[PDB]
């Protein structure tokens, strides 16, 4: 029932102990502005996000259950998005199911409906290229100790240094934030690295924080369309308190309107006998009763 | 079939019609209100389970993808994937209550045999089809509750001639397990809204909203005087489990029992199980 | 006394019902957001654009 | 008829066994060494015996060995035995270190699964020993032959005539 | 409900078991059984059908090639995909046939009511199933059929809205319209059965072998007495149409109105116009 | 009921009067060994079919929905199918279904498991590199005039010339067989052009032969599939003749013996007054009857 705040685990998930993962969430408080209260998705983050994805950390990763139309109305619009996504190649040996709709047999200029794959045609081609650890797919990476903040502390956790007893074997880094806190990703991030197209400064926290927020956007339950189902809950929430009094005056007021009743009873002391009683009663169940019981 | 004397109640549409139009139900509290709560919660199930069935194709390798996709372009899917899984919850939640509500009362009278026992049943359906539910997630989560499910329908025959076969295929989530699967979740989520109605005829022979005895003899019409109450206490407990949960979890949250529900199979190879964990209703 | 006329009412109560559960959060919502819409970002690319093309060279 | 047809529809039907077969080349290996070879995707260890390492991994005492209903091949092939197992924990899955200081034998970092140079069950909470993968020597050592074991998959006559 | 007085025979497990086990048959001749013909062959589609519900993943892009690769791999799902195939043209034979009899013997008078329509609008859902099942087969001739019962059904509108869109997705095969009408398919094909048995059991009413009142009094026992020939006379008929095929469609033959299903959608965009032609019953 | 011949529609079946349906089926009798009496695939004809569609055809066309361990147990062997098939390579933008399970990414030698597929990744490919034209898939090709016989017709029928008014555009070539006589195939089997493994002579009639049994042999009501399903045809046959008397003897004779009655009506004179007739009787359908009829 209560659950040791030291142990690793926090609130009594077990696992998860060889990371660093109350960082943001419990320990701490990131501010995100899609999960405030009536909160939001910042366009101009998840576009600068996107462009940040696509200039890097686009040649090793994807997402390949999503494709990047749905940066059509928060992020980007259809032109300047197609122009864009216009940048990248994807041959036929990329789809994950052509099933006749795909004809080419070259390589040519992606657009805003193809899903977004990494460079590489299969996780084993991506996997050989990296030193045979294969870059995470990032659709529904939701699902990590600490939800968006995941991707933004991985990018930025390069700076301690290992304890003693813990190697770190040639080509791995140190990342307290990853499981075992070795991780096969060279940090990527540095200031200057991107020049974003509204000239916002571009210092590694700032890419991180943009990284985020556009991994996050394009997310189905945590992503672009929980902030609209929160204000939908609210809305609901709201009619069912301004509801509640009418449903007391339907039911329960009714109830004790028709228990508002007077009784009244006489001595009856005719000569009529009370035979009825002795003789008589219907039973629904009685055919369960007739031969098998109180006999 | 002599041993077979007959049925309580005929369910033909006319004396249902008839018996639900001349019903009569005793004043009563919120507490003997969780059977109307499970029976509502499964026929929303019924409902968002089937607009949820022309979405899922059931082949592995397309479910998550299809999933993905379909929540962007088609519009309200991904609200009715949401109400399946809220409703599985509250669907949990009010059973369990209803049992010790009942429990509680000492039910186990001669009397409450034909309401106790077709409830059970119902009870003990609504299990399984739960559990083919979780299959289709297609998760590394479905994989373990398939293998669990396979190695203890494989204890009974001492793993001696694959008698699982026939549904558990290689005790592994392919095309022809989802396939069964799926079709048999569907069949039978149906057939549990006719048991609940069979068992609900069963258990008006002797309800009682508490043990005590009370003397009265009128009643409350059913269709609009009790239902409109049922109604009302359904949307009060359902607005305690939106307070309850909007405050009990964080908008973002570390360390979740979803996160084993990253893995999706045949992308993902390699099982995390050092984190494995089911929902909170096969926890125990 | 004109059964479909009270159906009618109770459409309408209905009606206004959903406009008074919706209209306040919703009104509120959009404008707490005001400043995070994509229009803000594109005058702010456009205003950058702008500076970095006046001042440049050959 | 009818219900033949039906069950046999429920029960799918393998029509033909997919090739397995597959040559090692072991033996240039110098004795005393593990070598690592994958075979249908799968880790394997291949080591060579000598008479002396015997003595050492067979004496020990008869309640170490759990699992004594477990059978142990050493091929005996040329000059010295070669011994081909499975590198993997049966309690998990993950793959044993190829090498301990207490034995010369494998071991698992998850729960100090405890495994000889035979393969067996050593202080570990796993059911069963490395599983043994079926295979044979018949280049006096210079090679091994491996194939999955072929169990009998009915009817295999596809075609009447 | 005032208006409905009730139902002619309660469908009670136990009832039906007795009404069964306790009904005679008056003495009869072969063509006043192709009811029955009708029914066992239904309740063979039902098995086989059921056979092809595992095998068929309603994507439209792998209909064909999923068909193709459990023919070879599996074993006998071509075989339960030729019975459900030829069972559909025997139904038709058998169905028709049961009309024409019917018909000739001025089965309209009042007291054969409840059996002639019971029995018709058997027929008529009988005929919606057939054209789902075509649906499904994912050929040309699959989607001129989709075309022309689209058509059909916005003519009823005008021309005006997309009234048709909740189950003609786009009046094209694709994956939406595919699942539903599957699903739509497996559902009133179990229908069926049901539908056939309320007809059964009304018909029994006024059954009569010839339009002639014979004054015999004793009749058979349906169990084994009726049964055994009523199962004999569909051996019977089974081999004669056997006999008849063997003669009129050699293997390989010049010309069949099959060559039209060679197309098979998304993979050929070209449709052979000059040559349309569908399955025998839907001809007319 | 009664149809004309000299229409050109076989048996009152239109759309096809532009082409040479009745070659070798109604106006001729080809013989093939898998669709007579008893007959059977000939494993020698399938070899040499399968060696011409390997070193001519293929080339060209494919097809998607079979692979080639269809040939296990009839024609080739596995370790021989392997070897034959490891000569071609498939990259992984031919896969209909790449799936996760093909993680290749360059081309590699094909396996028996692996579908047949063209050279050319799709059908536009194939299309560019065939002068706009596509070689059609020879799956289900036996949905054609003829059946088996119309891959034998048009390998074979190059030899007559146009009539006048028919014009022959350049890179089509006049074959009466096919649909509206005009083809984009060039003549492909020429006498030598296959050397077989058996030593069996190589002239385009037997090249022709030996290709359609094997383009025969591998569909799924025809096929590989038909002679036991005929076999077993004939087999229930048998026992449905075999079974009719004993069906006779359980239902007609058995009835006949039933009806043996004997009957007799006497004069019954008792001053009893037949009460039951003329106040008896029941009827089911009543409640139909009640408030409605007769009244
Ligand atoms: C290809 C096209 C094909 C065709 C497509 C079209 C199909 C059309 C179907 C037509 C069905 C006709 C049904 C007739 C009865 C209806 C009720 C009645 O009498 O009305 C008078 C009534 C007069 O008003 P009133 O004086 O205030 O009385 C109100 C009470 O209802 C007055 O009730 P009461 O208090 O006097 O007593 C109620 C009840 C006492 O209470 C009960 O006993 C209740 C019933 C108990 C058993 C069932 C339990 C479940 C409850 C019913 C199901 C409800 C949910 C249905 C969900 C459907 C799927 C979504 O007693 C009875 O009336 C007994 C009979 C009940 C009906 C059943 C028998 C007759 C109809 C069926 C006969 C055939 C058998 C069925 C199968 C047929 C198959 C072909 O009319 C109305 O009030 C109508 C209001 C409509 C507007 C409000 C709701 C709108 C929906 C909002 C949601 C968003 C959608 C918006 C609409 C979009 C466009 C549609
Ligand atoms: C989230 C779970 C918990 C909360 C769930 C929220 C509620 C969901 C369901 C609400 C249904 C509507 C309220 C019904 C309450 C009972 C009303 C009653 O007894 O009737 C008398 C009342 C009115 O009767 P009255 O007597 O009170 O007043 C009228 C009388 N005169 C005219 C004399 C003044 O009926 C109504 O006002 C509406 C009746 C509607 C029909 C009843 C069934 C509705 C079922 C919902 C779907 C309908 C679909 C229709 C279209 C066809 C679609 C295929
Ligand atoms: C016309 C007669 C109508 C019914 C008559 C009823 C009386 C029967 C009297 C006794 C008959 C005894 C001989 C039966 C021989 C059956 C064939 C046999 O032995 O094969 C076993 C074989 C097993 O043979 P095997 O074990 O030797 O292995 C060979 C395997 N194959 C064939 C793949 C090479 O089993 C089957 O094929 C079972 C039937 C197929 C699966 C279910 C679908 C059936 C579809 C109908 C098939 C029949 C078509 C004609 C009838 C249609 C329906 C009316
Ligand atoms: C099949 C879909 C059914 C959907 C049901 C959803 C409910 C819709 C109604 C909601 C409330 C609105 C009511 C408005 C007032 C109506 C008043 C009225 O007319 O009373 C009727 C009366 C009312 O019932 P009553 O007469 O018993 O009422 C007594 C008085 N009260 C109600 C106050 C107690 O009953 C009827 O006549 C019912 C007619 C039902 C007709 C259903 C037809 C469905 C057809 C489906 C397709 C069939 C296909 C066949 C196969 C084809 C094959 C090719
Ligand atoms: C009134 O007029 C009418 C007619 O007359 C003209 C008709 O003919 C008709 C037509 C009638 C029909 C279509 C009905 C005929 C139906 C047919 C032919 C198909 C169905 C036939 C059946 C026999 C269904 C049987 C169903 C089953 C589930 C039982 C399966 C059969 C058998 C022999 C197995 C029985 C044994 C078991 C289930 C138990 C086996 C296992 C064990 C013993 C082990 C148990 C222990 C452990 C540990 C598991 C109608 C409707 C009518 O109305
Ligand atoms: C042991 O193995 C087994 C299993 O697996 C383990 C099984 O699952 C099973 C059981 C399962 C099966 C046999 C599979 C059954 C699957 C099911 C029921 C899943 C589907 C469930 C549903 C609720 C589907 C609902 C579908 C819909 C609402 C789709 C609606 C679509 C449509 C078109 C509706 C409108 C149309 C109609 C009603 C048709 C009427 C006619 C027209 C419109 C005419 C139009 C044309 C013109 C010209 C006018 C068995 C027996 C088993 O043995
Ligand atoms: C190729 C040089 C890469 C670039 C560019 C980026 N990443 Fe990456 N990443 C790469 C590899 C080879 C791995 C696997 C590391 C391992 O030990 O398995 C990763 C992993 C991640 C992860 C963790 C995934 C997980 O499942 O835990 C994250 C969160 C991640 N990478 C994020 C990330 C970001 C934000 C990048 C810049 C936007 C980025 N990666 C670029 C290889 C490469
Ligand atoms: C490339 C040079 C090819 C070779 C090698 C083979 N075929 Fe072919 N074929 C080719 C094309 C471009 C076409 C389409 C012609 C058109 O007008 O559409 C074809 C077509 C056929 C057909 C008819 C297809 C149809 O749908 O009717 C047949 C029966 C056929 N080809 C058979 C065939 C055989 C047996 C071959 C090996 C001897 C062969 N083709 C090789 C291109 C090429
Ligand atoms: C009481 C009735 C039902 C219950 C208790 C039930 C239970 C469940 C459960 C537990 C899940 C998994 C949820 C999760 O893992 O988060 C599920 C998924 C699913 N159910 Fe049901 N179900 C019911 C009815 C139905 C019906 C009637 C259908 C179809 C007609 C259906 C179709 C589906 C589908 C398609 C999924 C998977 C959806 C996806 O993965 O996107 N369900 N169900
Ligand atoms: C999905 C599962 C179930 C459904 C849909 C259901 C439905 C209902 C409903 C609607 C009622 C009337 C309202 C009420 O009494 O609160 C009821 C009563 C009852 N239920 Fe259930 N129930 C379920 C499970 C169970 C279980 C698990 C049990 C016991 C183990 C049970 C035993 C009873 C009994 C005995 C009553 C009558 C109570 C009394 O007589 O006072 N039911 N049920
Ligand atoms: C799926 C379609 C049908 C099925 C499964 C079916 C089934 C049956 C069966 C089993 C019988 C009793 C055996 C016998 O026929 O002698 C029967 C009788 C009968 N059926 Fe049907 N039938 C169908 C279609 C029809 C049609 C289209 C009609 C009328 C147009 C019809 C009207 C009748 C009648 C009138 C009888 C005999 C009742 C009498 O003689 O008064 N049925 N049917
Ligand atoms: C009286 C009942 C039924 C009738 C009249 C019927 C009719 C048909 C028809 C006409 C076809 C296509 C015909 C063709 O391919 O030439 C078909 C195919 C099919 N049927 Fe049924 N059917 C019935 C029952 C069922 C049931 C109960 C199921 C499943 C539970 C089912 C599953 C299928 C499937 C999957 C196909 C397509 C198979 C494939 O394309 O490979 N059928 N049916
Ligand atoms: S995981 Fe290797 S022993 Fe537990």
């Amino acid at each position: 029932f209560i659950y040791r705040d030291d142990i690793g685990a926090f609130w009594g998930i077990k696992g998860y102990e060889e990371l660093v993962t109350e960082v943001g969430t419990h320990k701490g408080h990131n501010y995100w502005p899609q999960f405030s209260f009536l909160g939001t998705y910042d366009s101009g983050s998840v576009r600068r996000g996107f462009q940040v994805f696509a200039r890097n950390c686009g040649n090793c990763h994807g997402m390949i259950y999503k494709k990047y139309d749905y940066l059509l109305d928060k992020a980007y619009r259809q032109l300047e998005l197609a122009q864009m996504v216009s940048d990248f190649t994807i041959h036929p040996a990329h789809q994950h199911f052509k099933q006749y709709y795909y004809q080419e047999w070259d390589e040519r200029d992606r657009v805003i409906c193809d899903h977004i794959y990494p460079p590489y045609f299969s996780q084993d081609q991506a996997k050989n290229a990296n030193g045979g650890v294969w870059p995470t797919d990032f659709s529904k990476i939701k699902l990590r100790p600490g939800g968006i903040n995941y991707i933004y502390n991985i990018s930025t956790g390069y700076h301690f240094t290992p304890p003693f007893g813990m190697d770190v074997p040639k080509g791995k880094y140190f990342n307290p934030y990853f499981d075992h806190m070795i991780i096969g990703m060279p940090r990527q991030l540095v200031d200057g690295l991107v020049d974003y197209d509204d000239g916002t400064p571009a210092s590694t926290p700032q890419m991180a924080y943009d990284v985020s927020n556009f991994i996050n956007f394009m997310q189905r339950r945590v992503g672009y369309k929980r902030p609209d189902k929160m204000v939908r809950y609210y809305m609901v929430f709201t009619g069912g308190l301004l509801i509640l009094p009418f449903k007391y005056f339907k039911t329960k007021a009714y109830y004790r309107n028709l228990l508002s009743l007077r009784w009244e009873m006489y001595a009856v002391r005719d000569g009529v006998y009370y035979n009825h009683f002795k003789y008589g009663g219907y039973n629904s169940r009685a055919y369960q009763f007739r031969g098998y019981f109180w006999a | 079939m002599e041993w077979n004397k007959g049925t309580y109640m005929s369910t033909s549409i006319k004396k249902i019609v008839q018996y639900f139009s001349v019903m009569t139900v005793s004043f009563h509290d919120i507490n003997s209100l969780f059977g109307f709560f499970t029976f509502l919660t499964i026929a929303s199930q019924l409902v968002s389970g089937t607009m949820l069935a022309f979405s899922l194709v059931p082949e592995p390798m397309l479910i998550p993808m299809v999933r993905e996709e379909e929540d962007v372009e088609d519009l309200y899917t991904d609200d009715f994937f949401w109400l399946h899984e809220r409703g599985v919850d509250m669907l949990f939640i009010f059973s369990y209550f209803h049992l010790f509500r009942k429990i509680y009362l000492n039910n186990f009278e001669y009397e409450q045999e034909a309401a106790w026992k077709s409830g059970v049943f119902t009870f003990l359906l609504f299990q399984v089809v739960v559990f083919l539910g979780l299959v289709l997630c297609c998760t590394h989560l479905s994989d373990i509750t398939l293998a669990i499910a396979a190695n203890l329908y494989d204890t009974f025959f001492a793993g001696k001639g694959k008698f699982y076969w026939w549904i558990f295929t290689s005790k592994e989530l392919n095309t022809d397990t989802i396939i069964r699967l799926a079709y048999l979740h569907y069949v039978l989520a149906f057939f549990l809204a006719y048991l609940g109605l069979i068992h609900g005829v069963d258990m008006h022979y002797d309800w009682k909203n508490e043990s005590s005895m009370d003397g009265l003899e009128t009643e409350m019409i059913w269709f609009d005087e009790a239902l409109s109450n049922e109604l009302g206490a359904m949307i009060e407990i359902i607005l305690i489990v939106m307070i309850v949960c909007f405050f009990m979890y964080p908008e973002p949250e570390a360390l979740s029992y979803e996160f084993f529900m990253w893995g999706d199979i045949g992308f993902i190879n390699d099982v995390r199980f050092l984190s494995v964990a089911p929902h909170w209703y096969f926890r125990p | 006394y004109y059964p479909f006329l009270w159906q009618f009412f109770i459409l309408g109560t209905s009606f206004v019902w959903f406009h008074v559960c919706y209209d306040p959060w919703l009104a509120i919502y959009q404008a707490n957001n005001a400043h995070r819409s994509l229009e803000t970002a594109l005058t702010k690319e456009k205003a950058h654009k702008k500076k970095l093309a006046e001042q440049e060279e050959s | 008829l009818y219900a033949m047809g039906v069950i046999g529809r429920l029960n799918g039907w393998k029509r033909y066994e997919r090739d397995t077969y597959s040559e090692v080349d072991i033996g240039a290996l110098p004795p005393g060494e593990v070598m690592q070879m994958v075979w249908n995707g799968t880790p394997i260890f291949i080591r060579r015996l000598t008479s002396n390492e015997v003595k050492e991994e067979n004496e020990l005492p008869s309640n170490t060995l759990l699992d004594k209903d477990k059978e142990v091949i050493l091929s005996d092939a040329g000059n010295t035995k070669v011994i081909v197992v499975s590198a993997v924990c049966t309690h998990l899955g993950c793959i044993p270190i190829p090498y301990l200081g207490a034995y010369k034998g494998y071991v698992c970092i998850c729960h100090g699964s405890v495994y000889d140079k035979f393969a067996r069950v050593r202080q570990g909470p796993a059911l069963l020993n490395l599983p043994a993968i079926n295979n044979s020597i018949h280049d006096e050592g210079t090679l091994v032959c491996m194939e999955q074991l072929k169990f009998p998959h009915e009817p295999s006559q596809r075609f009447w005539a």
